[PDB]
């Protein structure tokens, strides 16, 4: 999964 | 008193009671006065932890759902539990978006570009969390609201914020995640993340120690996403 | 139906939603049938996590409460928040104790020693959690109820259960903690813990490969407490 | 640190 802030 | 509600939010945080923390900052927000940077951070931390717990539970249950085999009885119970968590998540998002639309974005003066970007990014985030669990026609509507909120934030931030600013970098990070994970548009995601990264590199020699740490942290996440996507 | 409530408890546990997990096992218990070993463990894990979150929050707030600026308004907010968490903790304990008194201990046959000790230990545990937060005149009764439950559990396990049995070892562990922390009686606490530890050491050859871990884990905790206390 | 009970 892509990292968000 | 307002100061005691903010103290209550800090106490609830130490007690790891994030529902209480969000309720306290919701009350502070509904006093219809602008939030300080400290209050704004408390509100954001509270609801990120509240919705983050719902999101984590949803992914666990949804992953099990995609594994329940052909058993009709077991599928119904897992999917009914997923839906219960889903409705909790949607109610949390609806609370945040009402706070943003009725108080936080509304009360921003014309020169409060930093706050506008912060809250519009938040609006894009919580519509994105709605899109993570929506299907069919209901998904398309929240996807459009998310892209619209992110679009304004990016346009304001490009014009009024330094490329190294953590809010501008965090916006570009979450907006690129929106493109990759929600819109399934990896080319748009990769371009946005790389542009934001390169735009911040050009002026990193200018930061002091405190700003260098916040910016390089988000820049590391941008690089991690780009490596994952390639 | 019953299997679907139990599956719901297993799902809630995976999602780390322990309020839901406890609600499901409370429903299973109120069906007035004996709990299997897995159902009994699911019930215990659920409420241990629910009350443990309340206990952990109470300890943070109570510690913060003992801290002053002369701000009577800040002290009043902190103590009112402590009381809110306190009443939540007491309500959880009241729910578990009602389950134990009305269903779980009640449905134990005269020769069901393992379940009887397990549920009586649980009864002593949750009165001990009430005693952790009670003050003044109300404290004596929950302290007395806790000791009474532990004492009966102790007599049954001493007569009918092997010293290496994890339920007998865990009873002695929590009973010794009750003596040390609630009764401020270190000599009695050390004697109870050391006797149980040595009685289990003498019969360590009797543990199997599968049983060894549950017992030795508690035996390490017994030693750790004795090391702390001496 | 503090006394340990059954986990």
């Amino acid at each position: 999964r892509s990292l968000s802030s | 008193d307002r100061e005691q509600l903010v103290q209550k939010a800090r106490l609830a945080e130490q007690a790891e009671r994030y529902d209480d923390m969000a309720a306290a900052m919701k009350n502070v927000t509904e006093l219809n006065e602008p939030l300080s940077n400290e209050e704004r951070n408390l509100l954001s931390v509270a609801y990120k932890n509240v919705v983050g717990a719902r999101r984590s539970s949803w992914r666990v249950i949804s992953s099990i759902e995609q594994k329940t085999d052909g058993n009709e009885k077991k599928i119904e119970m897992v999917r009914a539990y997923r839906e219960k968590i889903e409705k909790e998540l949607e109610a949390v998002c609806q609370d945040v978006l009402s706070l943003l639309d009725n108080y936080l974005i509304k009360n921003c003066s014309e020169t409060q570009y930093e706050s506008k970007v912060f809250y519009l990014k938040m609006k894009g985030d919580y519509y994105r969390y709605l899109a993570e669990v929506a299907t069919g026609e209901k998904r398309a509507t929240v996807v459009e609201s998310s892209e619209k909120a992110y679009s304004e934030a990016h346009e304001i931030s490009k014009e009024h914020m330094q490329p190294t600013h953590p809010i501008r970098l965090g916006l570009a990070l979450n907006y690129s995640v929106f493109y990759y994970e929600i819109q399934n548009a990896p080319e748009q995601a990769c371009h946005l993340a790389k542009t934001a990264f390169d735009d911040a590199i050009a002026e990193l020699d200018t930061l002091n120690e405190d700003s260098y740490k916040d910016s390089t942290l988000i820049m590391q996440l941008l690089r991690d996403n780009l490596t994952l996507w390639t």
